[PDB]
């Protein structure tokens, strides 16, 4: 570890709620998967986050299945040698990778995790929509577009009103 | 005050 | 090779050090672009030290002037060769010869005025043969000194980039070998400090999954001077005694 | 904007008039850190 | 850059590379881009041509198009060693500068480097127009000799044109203009030097500002009526009636620009070029070792 | 009535080059006729040279193979000497192995059912230990001219060669006097070729005949748009099935497609052959797209 | 363009013609005025040079047009006043 | 490969009726010489004509 | 004070382009002027093209008349090697061969080679005939060397030519040259002034710190040196304002320069002047000193 | 132009049927298949690779390696053949 690992994921002012251990992921992946696309291995993505230290991982899938295709992620015949233990279906992963992924994108936090903490605010709006999904609330409208009207509410949230 | 500038020369020593 | 010489061509490049002259003469064990063997006749040996020579060539290396001063071994196997004798041909020669240019069909005319005082007009036929296609090799160096707020870090992991700032390195910022790059790429990725400030309340869940302390950073990365292409034939790394050995050290 | 130039000696209340102040220590800069 | 020669210019233009106009005329460039609107901030445009798309070579032609460079020889000693041309756009890297300029700049080709240089501003755009373009400079400001005089390979091709020899291909025919003698050297029934009647006609000023033809049949060859067909209106037969060697094309030159003025001898001097060019290339005058006679007399006078 | 010539005789004296004949030619054409296939033989063949190459355990073109006495860069121009002719495809990859003390020559590369080796015996490199093998992959294409590596490799294990997709070296033609056939000034035109046997002699001269007579054949605001609808010649229903969708102007009717008028049941059967009618004149609905009204002639003042 | 020699036939001091097509090609670039003589996408400095051969400009005449052109503003802002 | 760029005169810039000047563009490399060599020596040496 | 030195060497391959200079072995220079096609080259009447084009006026003048003999000897060269190429692709026994090259190797006077193929077993003359087959190469010392009549000699034994003249056709007309030109084989050599590495160009780069004024070199992207003698060239002519912004706006003066380059992407074409500002680095250095320089009015 | 054009009118599965060891992956990744007595690819695509995953003569490796060769979807697809031919593969 770099001795910093039960601070930084607690600070916890905006994000104690939402979940800590998924944008410790994301601040990972934005630190690596950035300007690097990994690789072509077309296989099921799977990161694994920790809560306590913050630090995460990139794992690969394998995917079982009674089929072919999606061939890095490709039967029961094959989980004879696991002794039958996988079943017809499963995403069950038996990779990973290589201490790589956006060895770029470090300094730069004013768009990579400039744009995740974006992403966690849109997330939280839409989780603060999803306590009352609808109801008679009141608005006050601040931009004035073509046919339609951009309305500032409490709490940060938005809507807009629709000219038809 | 030879080539192209001896008219704002001209102009410079006529302004004083 | 000159076709017209003056017989001065083996003294000159005999008598310099760019060809591979045989030590004791005998018969060619094994031939390879890298070495040479060479089993020592006997009625020119020693009687201790069994011996038959090995001929190390220098294959391509930077010169002064940027050329690329390469060896070619000359000799077949099984051949015999004689106290005295070229084995590995070296820069500008032949069989032993010097051979500085090369030789073309010339006319002496006047041809509708491309050559007028000195020039010389030449025929695609001379660029298609690859006859003058000369190999150069340049030589850029990038140290990691030390300065305030801390070292330096060589580690790829750096901002402002793009799959276009790294898509050539490795996982450990310096470039691959073999690797063809243009004018304006990255080959040594480096970063250098700036602002030492103080730590933010607003990275905290990042500063616990990383673990990084800097928190900001700059950018001096080696880059191909622009206007050269080029392959990345050859990388050294010297380390500093104490430093940390990074992967590709 | 401007006609001929005038050369002429430097008096020390010209050479006061034109300073800013008084060069007393020899020591250039710090030569450790970056600070003059 | 390292300069060549380009012989198809026009002597008030000069090959300019590329790479080197994309680099000299940057803010140029940049200006053009910003007011088509193809792109919005500087950066923007720094980042175009930086890539260089295809957009940029249009623009880079519609900047060049009348705005004349500086060209410049590195021990300029005389005035004539800065002279300012039009850039036609090369693919390549070597700036290639019009043969007849070159016995102005002391330029051989010999491995020479030249320095351009771009009148910024619009009054010096008019400077480099109007005082230093190399139409301008064809007589020598220390004298009255002519600077643009034919050099070497073009003297060589009017000296084997304009000759004669003792027979030939149609000797002693008769031509009813110099357009059938080009036509009968190009068909291969005379040959360049054959003695001939030709009938020219040439234009006489005799009067106050008019031009008066006489025609008449000039005993002459088929070089120099060919020649003729490249001469403007006023200057006389004679003028080309001998052998034409270096002093008789430099006074040519002279008497052209005594009599009809600039324009005439600046499109001259590019006609007297091309068809020394040529016809130097169809000489096929080459040098052996058996052209350098040894006397017979030689030894015994030793 | 000038006579025209007709090859008579191709004499193959070897097998790279042959000799071509023409025979009858009016006297001017031989000259005319020579220098023209001369220098379209000379400038535009297709030929079957040779792209990529990718030797296994080789980095860059400048590294070293333990076990071959040449130099990588050596095999490449050693393979890009080869003469190869493809029948049947647009690029092809050729692949080759070999193990052993000797020379690797050019007929030990495995061949497809359509690519042939016109040459056999040419050398790439030489093996010279026992267990020291090459195992590489060469991939070759047609072409025209001289392309280079400079102009046009995505991973570092890639190899590219120059191009010269050129199947001809030396093209000299020699007019002569042609004998009876009952009549004298006419001429006959024997063009020796040299070919690297990649290309057939009489595929050579008509491929060459048919590109020089191919360049030879360059000489051997709408007011319908404008006005509207109802303005047409047609009927006031021809009009009326497009100003059912709202429009005026027959610009209007040019700026959306076809298909989305038929797509629309507005229109009727009818109605869809007047509009092949006003369409046979070309000036509307012929496919355009325009900002929303107004062209650069159609202008506000 | 190649040369100018009739630009100086109409202006004989080969400096003042530098100083009136610069005028006037300052007049036509930046001011927005349009050429007198019909272009061909030249550029405005063959475009001043093009006026003075044709004769319609001079020093004269750039005189005349500029103080009446200010003549002009002075009295269209008199007249908007009183 | 056999599909070059076929050309198309662009103007005939022509003086009075019997004589013209006339371009041609644009032409694979190499061919203006050629087309320009073969119509030269067909107009030039064999025309059918009265004199 | 530093931690690690990585090292990385790129390997250019660089080819040919019009603005290299190549150069023969007696003074004859020159910078390529076209890269040609092949069938513009001027060929003989066998077919094969030349590959270079040089120019015979530099001879007389530039008095250096061994090349001529060198390219003489050269074809003479060639003419040998294309014989053995002939008798060696015709696939013939080794007695034809043995015959053709003692009496190329024997041709002359009293010499100093004497070599005879009789002591080399049928085996050699096979690989020497392999050597021989791109030409046969020919010594020539230095002031005792080959003369007329041996090149002639030689000429003969090839079935060239005695003059050493070919008459060769043309590659665009396709008709003859008339008076025969001379072909041969030249031994010419590439110099390493190349093209891409003179050529320099710039718009605006860096400045330099005490005078700023742009920096000196190509390493360092900088710009030409408008020296003393083309500044009085422009005052020779009647050029004002070209040395006025060649000396003040493109050059010296900081606000005056980012004025300028406002001006040019807005297309305004206008300089405002102001002073070089080395100009007050010339009043410093002098006000420096007791001396009082100011500037009146 | 009409006069020379008229002198002119006289003138104008593959990665089954291939052997294993003909694949671009290395020796050992072909060994792995013609342990089996495996030839051609065809026999490799006409057994399941459930069979071959119950036989220990592949690797860990190899198994990557298949799988790399199964991605470009020519081999190991899970076909049945009469035994070799296709009808496209016919005698003649």
């Amino acid at each position: 570890m770099n001795k910093e690992i039960l601070a930084v994921v607690e600070a916890v002012s905006n994000e104690k709620a939402l979940p800590r251990e998924k944008i410790f992921e994301a601040l990972e992946s934005a630190l690596a998967t950035a300007t690097k696309k990994k690789y072509e291995q077309e296989i099921d993505v799977r990161v694994q986050i920790d809560r306590k230290s913050g630090d995460f991982d990139t794992f690969r899938r394998w995917l079982v299945v009674d089929e072919v295709t999606q061939p890095t992620k490709e039967t029961l015949e094959a989980a004879r040698y696991e002794d039958e233990s996988l079943n017809l279906g499963d995403y069950v992963e038996d990779q990973i990778e290589s201490v790589t992924f956006d060895r770029i994108t470090t300094q730069t936090a004013k768009q990579v995790i400039v744009q995740k903490v974006r992403e966690a605010e849109r997330a939280m709006v839409v989780d603060q929509f999803r306590e009352h999904e609808g109801e008679i609330i009141t608005g006050v409208v601040k931009k004035v577009n073509r046919d339609n009207i951009s309305l500032d509410l409490g709490n940060n949230a938005e809507a807009v009103i629709l000219r038809e | 005050p030879a080539g192209t500038g001896y008219a704002y020369h001209q102009d410079r020593m006529r302004r004083r | 090779k000159p076709l017209v010489g003056t017989g001065m061509e083996r003294a000159v490049a005999v008598d310099s050090g760019v060809t591979a002259v045989a030590k004791r003469g005998g018969v060619v064990q094994y031939v390879d672009a890298s070495r040479i063997v060479i089993k020592v006749n006997e009625d020119e040996m020693y009687p201790g030290e069994a011996g038959i020579d090995i001929y190390n060539l220098t294959k391509y290396t930077r010169s002064n002037q940027n050329t690329c001063i390469n060896q070619m071994p000359c000799v077949s196997l099984g051949e015999p060769v004689e106290r005295g004798d070229v084995l590995a041909d070296g820069p500008s020669t032949d069989l032993g010869e010097l051979a500085l240019g090369q030789n073309m069909r010339v006319a002496f005319m006047p041809w509708n005025g491309y050559n007028f005082e000195d020039s010389i007009l030449v025929s695609e036929r001379v660029v298609q043969e690859d006859r003058f296609t000369t190999i150069h090799i340049q030589e850029l160096a990038c140290v990691s000194r030390d300065t305030k707020l801390g070292p330096e870090e060589i580690t790829a992991d750096i901002p402002n980039v793009g799959e276009a700032a790294l898509s050539k390195l490795d996982e450990s910022g310096i470039v691959y070998i073999g690797a063809e790059v243009t004018g304006g790429d990255i080959l040594v990725g480096k970063v250098t400090p700036k602002g030492e400030t103080q730590l933010t309340p607003e990275e905290k869940l990042l500063r616990a999954i990383f673990g990084e302390k800097a928190s900001d950073v700059k950018d001096s990365s080696l880059r191909v001077p622009n206007g050269v292409s080029g392959t990345v034939i050859d990388v050294q790394v010297f380390t500093r005694d104490g430093v940390e050995k990074d992967k590709r050290a | 904007e401007f006609d001929a130039i005038k050369i002429a000696l430097a008096s020390p209340d010209m050479i006061r008039s034109w300073s800013f102040g008084e060069v007393k220590k020899p020591e250039t800069i710090n030569y450790r850190t970056f600070k003059p | 850059s390292v300069i060549t020669v380009g012989p198809y210019l026009r002597l008030h233009q000069c090959g300019l590379p590329k790479k080197m106009a994309l680099e000299l005329f940057k803010p140029f460039i940049y200006g053009k881009l910003e007011l088509r609107g193809l792109a919005t901030t500087i950066k923007a445009a720094k980042k175009m041509v930086e890539r260089e798309e295809a957009v940029v070579w249009d623009i880079l032609d519609e900047v060049i198009r009348e705005h004349p460079v500086l060209l410049n020889r590195a021990p300029t000693l005389h005035r004539l060693g800065i002279q300012a041309f039009e850039p036609v756009l090369i693919e390549g890297k070597a700036i290639q500068l019009h043969p007849l300029v070159c016995a102005a700049y002391n330029a051989d080709f010999d491995g020479d480097q030249m320095a351009v240089h771009v009148p910024l501003t619009l009054e010096a755009q008019l400077e480099a127009r109007a005082l230093m373009m190399s139409t301008n400079n064809i007589l020598s400001p220390a004298n009255g000799e002519p600077i643009i005089v034919p050099s070497q390979d073009v003297v060589l091709g009017l000296y084997y044109m304009t000759r004669d020899c003792v027979n030939a291909k149609g000797e002693g025919m008769v031509l009813t203009g110099p357009k059938e003698a080009e036509r009968l050297y190009r068909s291969g029934l005379a040959s360049l030097h054959a003695r001939v009647k030709v009938r020219i006609t040439e234009y006489e000023k005799d009067a106050n500002g008019e031009l008066v033809a006489k025609t008449s049949l000039k005993d002459t060859t088929v070089g120099r009526a060919i020649l003729w067909m490249i001469v403007p209106k006023g200057l006389p037969y004679s003028i080309v009636n001998q052998a034409l060697g270096k002093k008789a094309i430099s006074k040519m030159l002279n008497t052209c620009y005594r009599i009809l003025g600039l324009k005439p001898t600046v499109i001259f001097a590019d006609q007297i070029m091309y068809t020394g060019f040529a016809y130097a290339a169809r000489s096929g005058a080459s040098v052996g070792i058996d052209d350098m006679v040894i006397p017979e007399k030689k030894h015994e006078i030793i | 009535e000038f006579l025209k010539p007709r090859l008579v005789d191709i004499e193959q004296v070897s097998s790279t080059h042959a000799k071509v004949t023409l025979e009858p030619l009016e006297r001017g054409f031989g000259h005319t006729l020579g220098n023209a296939l001369r220098r379209i033989l000379l400038s535009s063949m297709p030929g079957c040279a040779v792209t990529e190459v990718e030797i296994d355990g080789v980095l860059h073109e400048y590294s070293t193979k333990e076990g071959v006495q040449e130099d990588i860069l050596e095999i490449l121009l050693n393979l890009k000497g080869l003469a190869v002719r493809v029948q049947g495809k647009d690029e092809v990859i050729l692949t080759l192995n070999k193990s052993g003390i000797g020379p690797v020559t050019a007929a030990d590369i495995t061949h497809d059912g359509d690519v042939e080796i016109v040459k056999p015996q040419h050398v790439i490199c030489h093996l010279t230990d026992e267990n020291a093998s090459i195992s590489m992959r060469i991939k070759v294409q047609r072409g025209r001219g001289y392309v280079p590596a400079s102009t046009r490799e995505r991973p570092i294990g890639r190899l590219l060669v120059d191009a010269c997709y050129s199947p001809v070296e030396r093209i000299a033609y020699n007019v002569e006097a042609a004998r009876v056939e009952q009549r004298t000034d006419l001429d006959k035109l024997v063009i020796e070729m040299e070919t690297n046997g990649t290309i057939d002699p009489e595929e050579a001269i008509r491929r060459a005949a048919t590109i020089l007579a191919e360049q030879l054949e360059a000489f051997v605001f709408d007011p319908i748009l404008l006005r509207p609808v109802d303005d047409l010649e047609l009927t006031v229903r021809s009009a009326n099935c497009l100003k059912a969708e709202a429009i005026h102007y027959i610009g209007d009717l040019v700026q959306r497609t076809e298909v989305e008028l038929l797509k629309t049941p507005n229109l009727g059967k009818k109605s869809l052959t007047e509009i092949k009618d006003v369409l046979a004149s070309r000036g509307l609905s012929l496919g355009m797209r325009l900002e929303n009204w107004p062209p650069a002639s159609i202008a506000d003042e | 363009r190649v040369t100018v020699q009739d630009a100086v036939e109409k202006i004989g001091n080969r400096f003042d013609l530098v100083l009136v097509a610069a005028r006037r090609a300052r007049q036509m670039q930046v001011g927005g005025k349009d050429p007198l003589v019909p272009e061909e996408n030249d550029k405005t400095t063959v475009i001043a040079l093009r006026e003075i051969e044709e004769g319609l400009i001079n020093n004269q005449i750039l005189d005349v047009r500029e103080r009446q052109e200010q003549q002009e503003q002075e009295a269209a802002e008199l007249q908007a006043v009183t | 490969v056999t599909e070059f760029l076929k050309p198309r005169l662009v103007d005939i810039e022509q003086v009075s009726s019997t004589h013209a000047k006339v371009t041609l563009e644009p032409l694979e490399r190499g061919f203006g010489h050629t087309l320009g060599n073969a119509l030269r020596r067909i107009l030039l040496s064999s025309m059918p004509g009265c004199a | 004070g530093v931690l690690k030195i990585v090292k990385v060497y790129l390997a250019v391959k660089r080819r040919i382009q019009p603005g290299d200079k190549m150069a023969g072995r007696h003074g004859n220079k020159g910078v390529i002027s076209k890269i040609n096609p092949i069938e513009d080259m001027p060929y003989d009447e066998n077919g094969t093209p030349v590959d270079i084009v040089l120019n015979p006026l530099g001879v007389p003048s530039r008095m250096n008349i061994g090349q001529i003999l060198e390219t003489h000897l050269g074809m003479a060269a060639k003419g040998i090697g294309d014989k053995i190429n002939a008798m060696l692709k015709q696939q013939q026994e080794v007695a034809k061969l043995r015959e053709f090259i003692q009496r190329a190797y024997d041709l002359g006077a009293d010499v100093r080679q004497k070599v005879d193929l009789s002591t080399f077993s049928d085996e050699e003359v096979m690989r020497l005939a392999e050597n021989l087959r791109k030409g046969m190469p020919i010594a020539t010392p230095v002031f005792d060397g080959a003369k007329e009549a041996e090149i002639k000699e030689l000429l003969k034994l090839g079935d060239l030519p005695t003059s050493g003249q070919i008459r060769l056709y043309d590659g665009r007309t396709g008709e003859q040259f008339e008076r025969p030109v001379t072909v041969g084989y030249m031994y010419m050599l590439k110099l390493n002034h190349l093209v891409d590495d003179k050529m320099h160009a710039r718009s605006t780069g860096s400045y330099s710190l005490v005078t700023q004024q742009p920096l000196g070199g190509k390493a360092q992207f900088g710009g030409q040196r408008f020296g003393e003698m083309e500044v009085w060239a422009l005052e020779a002519y009647g050029a004002a304002y070209t040395l006025q912004e060649m000396l003040t706006v493109k050059s010296d003066d900081v606000n005056g320069r980012t004025k300028m380059y406002k001006n040019i992407v807005d297309g305004n074409h206008q300089m405002e002047p102001g002073m070089p500002e080395s100009f007050n680095v010339l009043l410093k250095e002098i006000r420096s000193l007791g001396i009082n320089i100011e500037l009146e009015d």
